[PDB]
């Protein structure tokens, strides 16, 4: 026997390497930074070992759906002259949308710079903090400047695909019952990833990809109390959102070519923005999560979910983007239950326009408003929950961590190194 | 026709008809971070076929040499190497034995080099 | 000598005694733009000598092989072709027949590859 | 086993013996000047690859060529050039005839190159 | 002789986090860092 080599062998070594954007009005995540798209292979007998929880792709997506936020950020307008004192005064004096508003108004700069401009803007109770018609300031004024939201570029996600360069593969484990860890029976190596969209949400996945058979349960340790647990539904539970009011864009010219929207006014339908999720199609979504979830704590234990336990804004309540202004949704209602061995659920929401969003401080970010009445129509198709430290197992909504959000997406794929260059023994002899 | 490593779990018998397949697949935010891709491909192949050419082997996709199997990398027969195992099970097993036969072709064929250029002097 | 192209216009025969000029000029942020030419300029010739490589044909300008000439392709005798036509008439002609004959080179030279394998046991 | 370069002092005849050492050597802000030297490194390695090419030497180390040699580029006999000089006093000598020789290697070839290509047409 | 002949104790307006505040503050900085302008002022 003799050795032999043999060059192009398929033998692949896990990896991690950098993976380049794919895609098929400016965006966020634009495909100035990306790729044009053009695919999959099935590959019998090969039983891969999967980690979605130290996976490099949820942590490279991370980075760039970071990258490409600030890159999006920079070419327009920084409110530095946001930062002087507000005259601000109550807009009802008296449930409404009004009264989460203060009337502010202020001195501006004009874009001539010798000339001041006495203005004033509608801004959320949220926005203005006290200084001690009384005297405030935005909220994010100690801590950093608001580079505006800039009006031309939209928050909506489009879907990345992202692909494996020269000399690696992206193996997609196409098992049903795959959970996020060990082998994987049925292996395919494609040559990039599905449309996976960046919505960002906190507690609850909008939108996304949906279980193929039943709910699926996915925790890095399920004993473990401080690991988060991945739910994926099968069917996606539809939420609608809205703000009733007809807002007021209101232009103010800060500086040369600069410009500050703002809120003037606001009309018709002063109900606070608020979400609907179905009350049945919900309560039975939770009862197959309760089903997949007794599966791991017991048949007699009793399931129960509470709300969210404290923290920030951004961590208690369901934070999400629709329409382009930033809501943030209480989901009480949604998780108060206890579950033993036409109607609609309404979520009261608040909406702010500075957002730190990354979990970031020293880069805040004002939303401008949009004009109009804002409407909303999401997939529910995921949560993210918590496990209290008896017979009795609480689980409180969590989040916080974007990365949770987007390794439910990237839980199933997987980048491997080729190997080409492989030896073995052959009756072979060099002439 | 198979695709791009198809007799992955194929034997090695079967799996070295299909060695093109592997082999044309080996050379082909956004921007220098795909170009830099581009180049690691070129270099990681480029030193695959320098390695070939080392060994006398350039332009060929199986190449039968002079140096002996070692009976210390391998005891298997030719009958259960290339009729029951596939290829990434091969190199599992003499991955620790790759650089010392690597090793042992460089020398073996610039000892032919030599051969061949002095009986070429005659 | 008529330079890089200079035999453009000749007939297929006598542009051929000039494969040489032609090959050797197809080798050699305001940085990028000059460096990124340069990286295809290696990727493109790297790419042409994998396809000679695949065919039994690395390292020959002029290069014969098994395949024979499907009338389909082309029915003009050989007088025609080498003696009235320019390279560039014949590219056009063919260039829908290019990619078969490619899949019959590179079938060509495997089954090439396998016999002489099989052949250098016995 | 001398190393890279350790037959730099070694007479011309004792420094052919290690090629093989040399030519492995060739090939292996702050992130394009590492960037830009292994773009560089490969592509000076692939014009001295293309110029072995083109005159034949495609994947030989030593490669006996159809060259005479003129005794204007050097009158030394073989005893005193490859058994006296080392291969840097030798290069110094034949700097200027350089591109003289590679200019009769590149034409011997391609007229080779022919001459054998005619051979098969019988 | 000492240290504190090479310094120069001065007090001077600095801005505030906010833009419309100022803020009387001091510092000690060293003589070869202090031009004069023609409590001096430097
Ligand atoms: C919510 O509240 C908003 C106000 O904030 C309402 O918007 C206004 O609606 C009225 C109609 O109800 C509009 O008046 C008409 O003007 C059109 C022509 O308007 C054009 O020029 C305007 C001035 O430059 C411009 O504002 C218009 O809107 C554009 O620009 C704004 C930004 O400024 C942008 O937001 C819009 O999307 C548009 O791009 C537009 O270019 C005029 O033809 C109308 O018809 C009357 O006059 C004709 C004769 O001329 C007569 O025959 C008709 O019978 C009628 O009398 C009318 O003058 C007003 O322009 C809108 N203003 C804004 C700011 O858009 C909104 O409708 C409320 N919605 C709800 C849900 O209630
Ligand atoms: C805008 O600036 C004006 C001055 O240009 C402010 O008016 C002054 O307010 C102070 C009290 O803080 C009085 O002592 C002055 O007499 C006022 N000057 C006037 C009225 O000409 C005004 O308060 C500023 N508005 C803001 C900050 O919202
Ligand atoms: C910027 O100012 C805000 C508002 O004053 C500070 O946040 C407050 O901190 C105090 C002290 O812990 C709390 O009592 C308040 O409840 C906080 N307010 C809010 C709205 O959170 C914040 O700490 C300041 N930041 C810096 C860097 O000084
Ligand atoms: C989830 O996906 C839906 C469907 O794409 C999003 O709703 C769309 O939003 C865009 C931009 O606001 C509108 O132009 C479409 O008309 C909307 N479609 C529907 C059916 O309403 C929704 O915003 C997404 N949820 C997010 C991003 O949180
Ligand atoms: C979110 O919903 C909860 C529950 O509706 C609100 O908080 C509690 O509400 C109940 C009755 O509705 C009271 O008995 C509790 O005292 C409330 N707890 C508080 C106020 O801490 C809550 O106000 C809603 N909004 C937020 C932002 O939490
Ligand atoms: C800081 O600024 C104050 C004013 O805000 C300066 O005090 C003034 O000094 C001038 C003399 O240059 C007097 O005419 C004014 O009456 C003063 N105003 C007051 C005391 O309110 C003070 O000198 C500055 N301190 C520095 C520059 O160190
Ligand atoms: C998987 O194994 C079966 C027999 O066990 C074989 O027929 C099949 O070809 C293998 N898969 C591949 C991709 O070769
Ligand atoms: C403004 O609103 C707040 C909260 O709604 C209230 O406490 C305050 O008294 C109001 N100011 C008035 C009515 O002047
Ligand atoms: C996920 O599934 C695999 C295979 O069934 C199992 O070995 C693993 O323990 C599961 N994960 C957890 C956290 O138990
Ligand atoms: C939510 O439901 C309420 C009634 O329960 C209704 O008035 C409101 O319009 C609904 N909003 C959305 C966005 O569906
Ligand atoms: C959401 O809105 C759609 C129409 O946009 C409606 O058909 C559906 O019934 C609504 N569902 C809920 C839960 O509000
Ligand atoms: C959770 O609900 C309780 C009352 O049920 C409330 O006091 C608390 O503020 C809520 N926490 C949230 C919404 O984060
Ligand atoms: C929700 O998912 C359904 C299919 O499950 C799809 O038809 C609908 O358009 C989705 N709604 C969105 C994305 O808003
Ligand atoms: C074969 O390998 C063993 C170690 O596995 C080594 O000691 C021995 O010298 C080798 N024999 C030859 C002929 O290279
Ligand atoms: C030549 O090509 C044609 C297709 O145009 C095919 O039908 C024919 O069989 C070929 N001739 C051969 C393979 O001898
Ligand atoms: C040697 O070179 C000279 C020019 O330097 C040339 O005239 C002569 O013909 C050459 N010798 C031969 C044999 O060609």
């Amino acid at each position: 026997l003799w050795v032999t080599v043999y060059y192009g062998v398929p033998v692949w070594k896990d990896a991690e390497t950098t993976l380049f954007c794919a895609s098929d009005k400016h965006n966020v995540w634009a495909t100035h930074a990306c790729v044009p798209t053009d695919q999959e292979i099935h590959l019998e007998n090969v039983t891969e070992e999967f980690n979605m929880w130290k996976n490099n792709m949820v942590e490279q997506m991370h980075t760039d759906i970071i990258s490409l936020w600030d890159q999006s950020l920079k070419p327009c307008v920084k409110l530095t002259p946001l930062c002087v004192t507000l005259q601000c005064t109550n807009v009802t004096n008296n449930d409404d949308m009004r009264g989460e508003l203060k009337n502010c108004s202020f001195n501006m700069t004009t874009e001539l710079r010798d000339k001041k401009q006495k203005v004033y803007s509608l801004f959320y109770r949220l926005d203005v903090v006290q200084i001690n018609n009384k005297e405030y300031r935005l909220i994010n004024c100690n801590t950093s400047a608001i580079t505006q939201a800039c009006p031309k570029v939209s928050f909506e996600p489009i879907p990345i695909h992202y692909c494996a360069p020269a000399g690696f593969a992206i193996l997609k484990c196409k098992d049903k019952k795959f959970n996020g860890t060990g082998p994987c029976p049925s292996v395919s190596t494609v040559q990039c990833t599905h449309g996976i969209k960046p919505v960002v949400s906190t507690q609850l996945l909008l939108n996304g990809s949906l279980a193929e058979e039943e709910v699926m349960i996915r925790s890095e340790n399920i004993t473990n109390n401080a690991k988060n647990i991945l739910v994926q539904f099968n069917t996606p539970v539809q939420i609608n959102c809205t703000r009733p009011n007809n807002n007021t864009r209101k232009s103010i010219r800060i500086g040369p070519g600069q410009a500050f929207y703002a809120t003037g006014d606001i009309i018709g339908d002063i109900r606070q923005a608020h979400c609907n999720v179905s009350k049945a199609t919900w309560n039975e979504t939770l009862g197959k999560v309760v089903k997949q979830l007794r599966k791991h704590f017991g048949n007699n234990t009793i399931i129960r979910f509470a709300n969210s336990s404290g923290g920030d804004l951004e961590v208690t309540t369901h934070s999400f983007n629709c329409g382009g202004e930033f809501f943030y949704c209480n989901t009480s209602g949604l998780f108060n239950s206890t579950w033993i061995s036409n109607d609609s659920i309404t979520l009261p929401c608040r909406i702010k326009q500075i957002i730190n969003m990354w979990q970031r401080i020293g880069q805040a970010m004002y939303a401008p408003p949009i004009q109009g009445v804002i409407r909303c129509v999401s997939n529910i198709t995921g949560l993210i929950l918590t496990r209290d430290g008896s017979t009795t197992e609480t689980f409180r909504p969590g989040g916080g961590d974007m990365r949770d959000n987007w390794r439910s997406e990237l839980y199933k794929y997987k980048v491997v190194k080729i190997e080409p260059l492989g030896v073995a023994p052959t009756r072979c002899k060099r002439r | 026709f198979l695709g791009f490593l198809g007799a992955a779990g194929s034997t090695m018998g079967a799996a070295s008809m299909t060695l093109t397949v592997q082999a044309r697949n080996l050379l082909s935010v956004w921007g220098i971070k795909q170009l830099q891709a581009r180049v690691l491909a070129v270099e990681r192949y480029l030193r695959d076929q320098q390695l070939l050419g080392i060994w006398g082997c350039s332009g060929k996709l199986i190449c039968c040499t002079n140096v002996p199997w070692n009976s210390s990398w391998s005891n298997r027969n030719l009958s259960e190497i290339w009729d029951n195992m596939t290829w990434l099970q091969w190199d599992k097993e003499i991955s620790n034995y790759t650089q010392i036969i690597y090793g042992l072709l460089e020398e073996s064929q610039n000892q032919q080099e030599k051969n061949e250029q002095d009986l070429l002097a005659l």
